[PDB]
């Protein structure tokens, strides 16, 4: 009845109806895994209860990519088409670039064959992996996150090789007008009235990478 | 390669979806053709007992036996999965009693226990509910005596007692080629032969998927058609020399241009042993 | 006369049209050499560069001021601004001189070139130094060569080459300093 | 059923040590050829600074020579120049010339027969049995010289380093039919070179282009040998990593199967005991 | 008789019997419930008979999502129009105690059996995760004074599961096409509840985890799913022969996977590279974007006709489309859309640039 | 090891000191507790272990903390039974370990 | 906070949390007992705390 | 598999640095001076961080 | 696995042993050739991971 | 020799045997790592083959002869 234990525990995290108060509740159960197996008993029990997964790989954590989100196995299909849409414009393109980087990094576990256009993918993915990872105990609001993923899914950051993006993210967060953050937060999405400002501000950046 | 004589318990063991039932039904279907040619005394009366099978499957087989005319000679003992476990424990035995009448009176009998690995489950249900202590995997230790009391009744009697016979065909379902399972390891030691069917041969085109390295018959070539003994005596050798020359050439390493022939000669034989669904030759 | 405008740099664009675009252009031996023919200069005084070669080794690539080639019309010496030359060499000795030092190398037969830039490209198969040859079995080798005289033109050519090679080895072993 | 995953670990671990040995073999043999390739690089520059570089010529008959390896542990080498063979043989055909495809090495006839068999005549094998020697090159050159084409193309991988293997076309032309014809620029750029031959220029250029073919074919079947050792080195360190990760996954599965079997047979004993007392 | 489902791997490799049983074997995250929603969105609209969706121990949020889908898609009409509705939900989802999950499959089966026997029409019983019924019975059976059997289950597993699953079958008076998800416990097909459940299903469609890890959706294992309709007496010889061809090529690729993992595609001979290339093309070609998966992907879902399945798969078996790369067969409807995606795939490889000027992003408009 | 924790607790709380402890080979403390919990007739858990593995190891490891009086730092040698970190004895050990120190040959 | 045991490698690379738990993956003859005795001597000499 | 003199100058300085760091992680221990003779040296932390 | 290689009888040549294999009981010329055949079969078994 | 260890070690070994066994097990530890390379006997490294033939010296040295106590 361990399945019933975890089921009657987690099933109370709902989004109630508009006649029952309109409240909500969000779970985050954390399952300890031994040697990364998804095929345990408790792991495959709680996966068939929870609405998604956030897989934290040991190998991605050992190589300094912290947080180590395995974006291949991590799916959450209730929150997609339910999220902040100004993120969701660039986030689908971000998903495609991360999936392409996963595929070409699996196809090149060692560097011997150079095609000079797949190297654009292998540059962009190691750029975006450096953009997404962050330091501990550091929350980032959605308006300072849409801009930092907007300025990396597009160009504006290929000038550094891979390294100083740890300075370049805080650089582009500092060097933009903080008036656009209020607009992108309150509007909800990247209007063309704000898309042209977002293309305008992103080219005058004093980027420390050269 | 595994010829079957009258008085032999021959095991038909496979994975979940191999040609297990269909290679058994061909033995029943062909006994319509032989018994319309052989005289009265050497007639084979098939009995197909179904243990734990779906009730729609048994209504398909009696649709098939009445479609080809095999129902003129066949008893069909159905213990469906709707029947309680004391029925499916019993139905291989009671099927044998309905078949042992033909071994009693000088005729030749044929019995096919379909999925004896579901008789052991229906014996596992009562023994765990009459409070008998479980042994291996849940089965009581006398699950060998469950089958040995049954499969050893298939015999070819002597000529003073009527001279009859009774050929068995136990059927065993493994999981993933797990021939080390507890129920299967009983029946492989009991039965005279073994027809081991593999699923990765079944999708490679080999239909029936007889894993010909692992299929043996202890009765051997003393109990086969005399024309096929002198001819196919090199056949089991020619397939034997097919496997290790195919176990070396898979890397794409090297050919010898004469062992290329012995791999080609086995390939004209591997495609030769394939047969259709309901075809008796 | 020269109606085929070939070339390595033209081969890139004629390779881009029929082959699929996913592959890099293959390389050519013109990309693996920098010392060219009509590149004017490359003399800079009395030291002209010498490219002494061999299929299995490189015995000299440094600069000399005199090289004497055993050409088929006779031994002739190569200076700094030498004539452009395509010379088939007799089996004999080449003479490597950089100045006051002099080293002599016995060559087995093979071409030798001078290009208009004053550089030389000495191209012989077996360039045996005179310290590793013997003066003992050369007379027995000629005694073998001055014995077997059959009627075949192939054997006549090989045996005449044997006589000339062994007699050149004798002449280039008896008069040594 | 727990005996399969232990013997599979036994198989994959010794395959891992086999490839950990053969990476040593190939990276060792790459170095003992490295004292000869730059020496065999000595005679490839004077002919190209003398004859020029004229591959894209409208030959009437041409012998393209794609030299391959012997043992098929190449790793991006044999099929590479097999596709490069048609990729440099297709841009050169415009008017239907005679083409005699020749492959050196046992892994040439296994691959070049598929794409171009009707223009395939000679397959020279066992050429890296002991080592590479110049008289072997003279003999294979003479076996090409029995026929009289208008040009030659030599497809071989240039060993620059242990990572880069750019295939090369070495060009050898017919002496009086095409070589002296292609030098016709405002007269002849060869006539500034004064001839010092016995007979005329027309039969010393025959000797020169036969020597050019023999030298460049020797260089081709040495550079392909050294890049073959380099590519077997680059392929045996991917099989070692592959039999490392496969061994890790099978060791994890062996541990999980070990725990499942001991837990199940312990549950068997407890269910046998508590249902008794 | 055939049931046309409009999924490629389903209609090709394990076609569903219209008067049979349909099984989905899934391992927690391979998408058996998304597959059964696409099977609803294809079948339950065209199949005009009544449908019964009995959720046995799955997520409650998916039950509410199905209710909000079947209200606004006209399947369930509320208010004064309750009679026009075509579905009846029986819901014993996983918050209910293991008494209630042990009988809600029987409730949905009784609602289906009234439509079969008395009404006499063809019913679509969509049982969601019938393994949870066995799980609820196993949780009860630890306390009922019984002995534990194999792995942890009931001693009375087989006759209980038979006493359910032999009701869901098509009698002389009515038909029940049963689509059942069967959750495998821990990717363990030797477990006695899926091992007993394999013997009761007419056309088993097994969903694997490894094929989902390559992103191929739906992650149907093409070499372990089968049917009884996959036989040349009911579907015609062309479909059966193309099915046996594609299974032959996939089995040969699954043989070659070991030597491919250790050595690579370089060591293999040219006919084996041909087999591997054909196998990768037909392995990606079983994927399609679903019409229910478009709520989290943006890709529009494609219904694939059976003739287009047989055309495309016969073509990639014989070799009419060998020039196309692997990615042209990934997430595509059928063989027209394969070459349509090969047109799109080629086109972007050069045209990638030129957006510097003639944009709206000057200041004054 | 509870006697060791008692003398360490007297050196921590009363003497106010910064105490070290050395639990010698914590897998054998796991094995001794597994023997006493198989002895009393409790149903054994996973691979062979006691059902009270986590709580009767946490009864030991949680008296080893800092206090406002003093501290106890414990240096426990850990041996992995089949050299497998999926085994429940090192899996229940390593959820308490803070710093590992590999000694090599 | 950190426990200065005095060794350079276990104070630099894998520091000893003061108040936490420490894992030794020792063996035989690798000097584990000498490591234990030096840890005791250093902590009792500097930090004023005993050992058990 | 290639040779000791093979690697570049950007790496072999780090080879020398690691081969002088790894021997520097050792320490004479005061409890082993009863049979090694050399007296131990208790090292502080800030000196370890700076000197490394 | 020897029976699948066709050797009838399928006697395992390595693990079949006896207490009558002492050279002071059966003479040395039997035990020498028996241990030689065992060594040759063991070398073939160690080699058939590379012959394969 | 790769698994069988004595936890006492060389501290109670016979001296004189301690002078030689430390080098013996060191060459054997190098041998067991250079083991499974004897099948590629044609490919030498001239030093790995020396320790390979010395491991073949010592491994065939330590054989006994069935109740022959030395
Ligand atoms: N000789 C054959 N040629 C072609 N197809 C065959 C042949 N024999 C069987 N098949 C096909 O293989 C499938 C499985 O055959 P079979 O009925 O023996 O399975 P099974 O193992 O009996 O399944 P179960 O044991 O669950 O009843 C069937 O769909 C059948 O059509
Ligand atoms: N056709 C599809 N396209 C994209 N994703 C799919 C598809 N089918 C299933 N999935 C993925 O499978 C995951 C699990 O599906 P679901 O059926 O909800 O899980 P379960 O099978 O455990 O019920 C979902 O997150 C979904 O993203
Ligand atoms: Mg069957
Ligand atoms: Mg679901």
């Amino acid at each position: 009845d361990v399945f019933y234990l975890h089921s009657r525990l987690l099933e109370r995290a709902a989004k109630l109806s508009k006649e029952l108060g309109g409240g909500s509740l969000t779970a985050f159960p954390v399952i300890e895994t031994q040697a990364g197996d998804v095929s345990a008993y408790i792991a495959t029990n709680v996966i068939s209860i929870t609405d998604g997964q956030i897989f934290l790989e040991t190998e991605l954590f050992y190589k300094g990519i912290r947080p180590a989100l395995n974006v291949g196995l991590s799916v959450s299909r209730v929150g997609s088409a339910a999220q902040f849409p100004g993120m969701k414009q660039v986030a689908g393109t971000l998903k495609l670039e991360l999936a392409q980087y996963r595929e070409v990094a699996a196809f090149a576990q060692f560097g011997s064959d150079l095609d000079a256009a797949t190297q654009y993918v292998l540059e962009r993915g190691a750029r975006l992996t450096e953009m997404l990872k962050q330091k501990q105990f550091a929350p980032i609001p959605i308006e300072r996150q849409t801009v930092a993923v907007y300025a990396a899914t597009k160009g504006f950051l290929d000038k550094v090789r891979v390294q100083d993006i740890v300075a370049a993210e805080e650089a582009v967060i500092s060097q933009v007008n903080p008036a656009v953050f209020k607009i992108l937060k309150a509007n909800g999405k990247i209007t063309p009235a704000l898309d042209a400002h977002l293309k305008a501000e992103l080219r005058k950046v004093k980027l420390p990478g050269a | 390669l595994v010829p079957i004589g009258r008085g032999q318990r021959e095991l038909i063991i496979g994975d979940r979806q191999t040609g297990k039932t269909a290679v058994a039904i061909d033995a029943i279907i062909h006994q319509k053709n032989c018994n319309e040619q052989v005289p009265k005394a050497q007639r084979v009366y098939c009995v197909y007992v179904a243990v734990g099978q779906k009730r729609s499957t048994v209504a398909q087989l009696v649709k098939l036996f009445t479609q080809t005319g095999a129902m003129r000679y066949t008893i069909m003992v159905s213990a469906t999965a709707s029947d309680a476990a004391p029925l499916q424990f019993l139905a291989p035995y009671s099927g044998c009693a309905m078949a042992e009448y033909f071994r009693d009176t000088g005729k030749h009998g044929l019995i096919i226990y379909d999925d004896l690995s579901k008789q052991s489950v229906a014996y596992r249900q009562m023994s765990l509910l009459l409070r008998r202590p479980p042994g291996r995997e849940a089965f009581p230790g006398d699950v060998f005596y469950l089958h040995s009391r049954l499969l050893e009744r298939a015999a070819k009697l002597s000529k003073e007692l009527g001279g009859g016979s009774l050929t068995a065909f136990p059927v065993i379902e493994t999981q993933a080629g797990d021939v080390s399972a507890y129920i299967a390891t009983n029946v492989i030691s009991i039965t005279d032969g073994q027809i081991f069917l593999e699923t990765e041969l079944f999708y490679k085109g080999i239909r029936p998927a007889l894993n010909v390295g692992l299929s043996v018959s202890r009765v051997g070539s003393a109990a086969q058609f005399p024309g096929m003994k002198q001819v196919a005596g090199t056949l089991k050798l020619e397939l034997a020399q097919y496997r290790e020359v195919a176990a070396f050439a898979q890397f794409g390493s090297d050919l010898d241009a004469a062992t290329q022939y012995v791999l080609e000669r086995g390939a004209r034989l591997t495609e030769m042993l394939k047969q259709k669904q309901f075809a008796p030759i | 006369e020269a109606a085929a405008p070939a070339g390595p740099k033209e081969f890139t664009e004629v390779w881009n049209k029929k082959a699929p675009s996913t592959l890099i252009v293959p390389e050519f031996p013109s990309n693996y050499t920098a010392v060219k023919a009509v590149g004017e200069g490359q003399v800079h005084g009395d030291a002209f560069p010498v490219n002494f070669y061999t299929p299995h080794s490189i015995l000299s690539q440094a600069q000399k001021d005199t090289v004497v080639l055993p050409g088929v019309d006779g031994y002739f010496g190569v200076k700094a601004s030498h004539v452009p030359t395509i010379a088939q060499l007799k089996p004999g000795v080449v003479e490597l001189h950089s100045g006051a030092e002099s080293e002599k190398f016995f060559v087995s037969g093979g071409f030798a070139f001078v290009h208009p830039n004053g550089v030389t490209d000495i191209c012989v198969l077996e360039a045996a130094t005179l310290d590793q040859v013997d003066p003992a079995a050369v007379k027995s080798a000629l005694a073998a060569a001055s014995a077997a005289q059959p009627t075949d033109e192939f054997e006549q050519a090989a045996n005449r080459a044997a006589i000339e090679l062994y007699s050149a080895l004798e002449s280039a072993v008896e008069a040594k300093a | 059923s727990n005996q399969a995953v232990k013997q599979r670990i036994r198989a994959i671990k010794n395959i891992g040590k086999i490839t950990k040995a053969m990476k040593m073999v190939a990276a060792s043999k790459m170095k003992n050829a490295q004292i000869a390739v730059e020496q065999s690089r000595g005679l490839v520059d004077p002919f190209v600074r003398l004859f020029g570089d004229f591959p894209a010529v409208n030959s009437n008959k041409s012998v393209v020579v794609a030299v391959t390896s012997d043992k098929g542990l190449c790793g991006g080498l044999n099929s590479n120049i097999t596709k490069y063979t048609r990729a440099t043989l297709a841009t050169t055909e415009s008017e239907g010339k005679d083409v005699v495809v020749v492959s050196i090495g046992d892994k040439g006839r296994s691959q070049l027969t598929r794409i171009e068999s009707q223009r395939y005549q000679l397959a020279i094998a066992d050429t890296y049995k002991v080592r590479v020697t110049f008289g072997q090159a003279s003999l294979i050159v003479e076996e090409l010289i029995k026929h009289n084409p208008q040009s030659y193309q030599i497809l071989f991988n240039k060993f620059r380093s242990a990572i880069s293997f750019k295939p090369t076309v070495a060009t050898i032309l017919s002496p009086d039919l095409l070589e002296k014809q292609l030098e016709d620029v405002t007269g002849n750029s060869l006539d500034a070179y004064d001839i010092e031959a016995s007979h005329e220029r027309s039969d010393v250029l025959r000797d020169l282009t036969e020597f050019h073919l023999g030298v460049t074919l020797y260089n081709a079947m040495l550079e392909n040998n050294c890049s073959e050792h380099a590519s077997r080195m680059s392929a045996m360190e991917n099989s070692t990593k592959s039999a490392g990760e496969m061994l890790g996954k099978l060791t994890l599965d062996y541990n999980r199967k070990r725990q499942a079997t001991i837990t199940t047979e312990l549950i068997e004993i407890i269910a046998g005991a508590s249902a008794l007392m | 008789e055939i049931l046309v489902t409009g999924i490629k791997v389903v209609d090709l490799l394990a076609p569903y019997q219209r008067g049979g049983k349909i099984g989905l074997f899934g391992g927690a995250g391979v998408g058996k419930t998304v597959l059964i929603m696409e099977l609803i969105n294809n079948v339950a609209k065209a199949h005009g008979g009544f449908s019964v969706f009995a959720g046995v121990g799955e997520r409650t949020r998916e039950g509410n999502d199905l209710y909000r889908e079947m209200i606004e898609s006209g399947v369930i009409k509320l208010g004064a129009e309750r009679g026009n509705s075509k579905c009846t939900l029986v819901y014993g989802q996983m918050n209910e105690p293991p008494g209630a999950r042990a009988r809600v499959a029987l409730t949905g089966l009784t609602v289906a059996e009234y439509f079969r026997d008395i009404e006499g029409q063809d019913v679509l019983l969509f049982v969601d995760n019938i393994f949870r019924f066995t799980q609820a019975n196993s949780e009860v059976s630890a306390l009922l004074g019984r002995i534990p059997s194999a792995v942890g289950y009931q001693p009375t597993l087989a006759t209980d599961l038979g006493g359910l699953q032999e009701r869901i079958t098509t009698t002389t008076k009515g038909s029940i096409t049963s689509v059942q998800a069967v959750y495998v416990p821990a990717d363990d097909l030797t477990d006695p509840a899926p091992a007993t459940t394999f013997a009761h299903l007419d056309a088993t469609t097994v969903l694997s985890r490894s094929i989902a890890e390559l992103g191929i959706y739906p992650a149907v294992d093409p070499l372990d799913s089968t049917s009884r309709m996959l036989n040349p007496n009911v579907i015609g010889a062309e479909h059966y022969n193309v099915a046996r061809g594609v299974q032959k090529v996939l089995q040969d690729y699954k043989n070659l996977q070991d030597i491919i993992a250790i050595l690579g595609m370089d060591e293999l001979s040219e006919e084996d590279k041909l087999t591997v290339a054909r196998a990768r093309k037909i392995q990606r070609f079983l994927s399609q974007p679903f019409q229910v998966a478009e709520v989290f992907t943006g890709t529009p879902g494609k219904y694939v006709d059976l003739a287009d399945t047989i055309s495309g798969f016969q073509g990639v078996l014989t070799g009419k489309y060998d020039d196309l790369p692997e990615m042209a067969f990934y997430m595509v409807g059928d063989i027209k859309e394969v070459k349509e995606k090969a047109d799109k795939m080629a086109k972007d490889i050069a045209s990638r640039k030129e957006a510097d000027n003639k944009k709206v992003s000057e200041e004054l408009k």
